[PDB]
């Protein structure tokens, strides 16, 4: 055998949640939770005081003048009006909430000895497992945050006639799948809860076989959604699916974008998760959709397609500043210094690290995300 | 086997914003830049001395590995190749422009 | 925020310069990814 001294190594899967968060700082000898407040505005329903007098003069049990409801009757029920002689007729108060977060412990470590690393036949076998090393944790810190913020969402619709997760199906008349419907609505809540515009319109170019696009926002969807993506269709049947090299110039694409429908613009993920067994039971008149089996019985995955408004939440870093964490790295190369109540000797070394990981949601009404199946 | 055939040059080193700070005419885009993401420890490319537990606690002296490159490159597409310098961090590029040196 | 990292590994212009034609930061890795692996053997013999 000839060894070709050249070995083969495969590279480190690329982290999109990481560089999205905001980091805030957080000074140590100064316990591990971190608080805010916030001030609800005067005409809110989570506006809710006792000091309330209407125009009558007389106590009234809701000191803000009318909710968040927008009826011309209560409106023209609780409008502030003043008479002529006007003196302690209207009385308004206000609240303010707060919010908290932690943070939590996380490392792995490895061993090694000094023969197997040494007498090798082949070297170099040390930057080899730092090198694993580091990508691990990478993808480790990575898949936390990514679950946190799926478990975390606040505005959760369920594609198709289904309610929870346990309800979503892939027999019957209504499959549980997403449709042109659910984006346009999505669309409409994210509008209602003044979420900012992440992106800006697209106007054509002046080159043939070019096409205009008019989405600002941004969707992260797993790769197995994509095909579905794909075959779906608008309201009046033409494809809705409009490709990255129609709008490719005269415009920026950003990485990992595999094209634009309605107002969203796709994002594909490769290491976005989801859910197994979440759905109802699988029988013999399966489309062909994924399923998973749980304790003998078929079920259908629910896949996220998670949406991000700005300034949703932010990441509490212990001594970091920046984005991602701080890892401490050990090491220590083998030696006789180890000693042990049966093993004094020593000749084996490791590698451990480490890193305080916490985050705090601000507005949890501005994440978004929508649940369905996806095809085989 | 000739250094100056060669098309290009990459290093990396470690600095602090104050260097780049120093003259904040030539770079750019200093605000983008994940300064925790790129530590020495968190790449293992570059091979250095710093102990693997040390961090300072300014964030303007902290220090992190930044990439040149010196190289030849066709600026204009006419077919000629011109000497350029390029610097970046992470993923964001913070300085390209020609070769200063005469 | 401000959306995620605008172009793919900085393809096509990120117009820092008035040049015609510009590097782009993926051409520049790609190169040194081009490069990485041979560096690596090499080094193995200093070590």
């Amino acid at each position: 055998f000839f060894w070709l001294k050249k070995a083969i190594i495969t590279a480190r899967k690329e982290q999109y949640f990481m560089p999205l968060a905001s980091v805030t700082n957080m000074p140590k000898h100064y316990g591990k939770t971190i608080k805010v407040y916030e001030y609800v505005p005067l005409l809110d329903d989570r506006n809710i005081n006792d000091q309330g007098i209407d125009a009558s003069g007389a106590t009234i049990v809701n000191g803000n003048l009318y909710g968040s409801s927008k009826d011309i009757g209560n409106i023209t029920s609780k409008l502030p009006l003043l008479t002529e002689n006007g003196g302690r007729v209207n009385r308004v108060g206000f609240t303010r909430i707060a919010r908290e977060g932690s943070i939590h412990k996380f490392g792995f470590f490895y061993e090694f000895t000094q023969e197997s690393i040494d007498f090798d036949s082949d070297d170099g076998l040390m930057e080899h497992l730092s090198r694993e090393l580091m990508n691990g944790a990478t993808q480790i810190t990575e898949a936390v945050l990514q679950k946190d913020l799926l478990a975390a969402a606040g505005t959760v619709l369920y594609a198709g006639a289904a309610t929870s997760d346990a309800t979503i199906t892939g027999e019957g008349s209504t499959p549980s799948v997403v449709s042109y419907k659910n984006l346009m609505r999505l669309d409409q809540i994210l509008t209602e809860n003044r979420t900012p515009t992440q992106t800006t319109i697209i106007t054509g170019s002046r080159m043939i076989d070019t096409k205009v696009i008019g989405a600002t926002r941004v969707m992260y969807v797993g790769s197995e959604l994509v095909p579905e993506l794909k075959a779906m269709k608008d309201l009046f049947g033409n494809k809705a699916f409009i490709e990255t090299q129609h709008y490719a110039d005269a415009g920026t694409i950003m990485n990992g974008e595999v094209g634009s429908i309605d107002k969203f613009r796709i994002i594909q993920v490769p290491e976005m998760l989801h859910w197994a067994g979440a759905g109802a039971q699988a029988t013999g008149a399966n489309p062909g959709y994924r399923t998973s089996m749980v304790s003998g019985q078929e079920h259908y995955d629910v896949y996220p397609m998670l949406v991000v408004g700005d300034d949703s939440f932010t990441s509490i870093g212990f001594q970091t500043d920046g984005k991602s964490l701080k890892f401490t790295v050990m090491t220590k190369m083998p030696g006789k210094e180890t000693a042990d109540r049966n093993d004094p000797y020593g000749e084996t070394g490791f590698s451990s690290i480490k890193w305080y990981y916490g985050i705090l949601v601000k507005r949890p009404e501005r994440l978004a995300l929508i649940k369905t199946v996806a095809p085989l | 086997g000739d250094i100056n055939k060669a098309m290009f040059a990459i290093v990396s080193f470690e600095t602090c914003k104050a260097d780049l700070l120093k003259e904040k005419d030539r770079y750019h885009n200093l605000n983008k830049i994940d300064w925790q993401s790129s530590a020495p420890v968190n790449e293992p490319d570059h091979a250095t001395t710093t102990p693997q537990e040390f961090q300072i606690s300014d964030p303007m002296r902290k220090r992190v590995v930044a990439y040149e490159y010196w190289g030849f490159w066709d600026i204009e597409g006419n077919g000629v190749l011109e000497p350029i310098v390029a610097t970046w961090i992470g993923s964001t590029l913070i300085r390209l422009e020609k070769n200063p040196y005469p | 925020t401000d959306s995620m990292v605008p172009l793919p590994d900085p393809s096509q212009a990120t117009k820092l310069t008035s040049w015609k034609n510009e590097l782009s930061l993926q051409a520049l890795k790609a190169d040194l990814d081009a490069a990485k692996p041979s560096h690596t053997a090499m080094m193995i013999k200093v070590k």
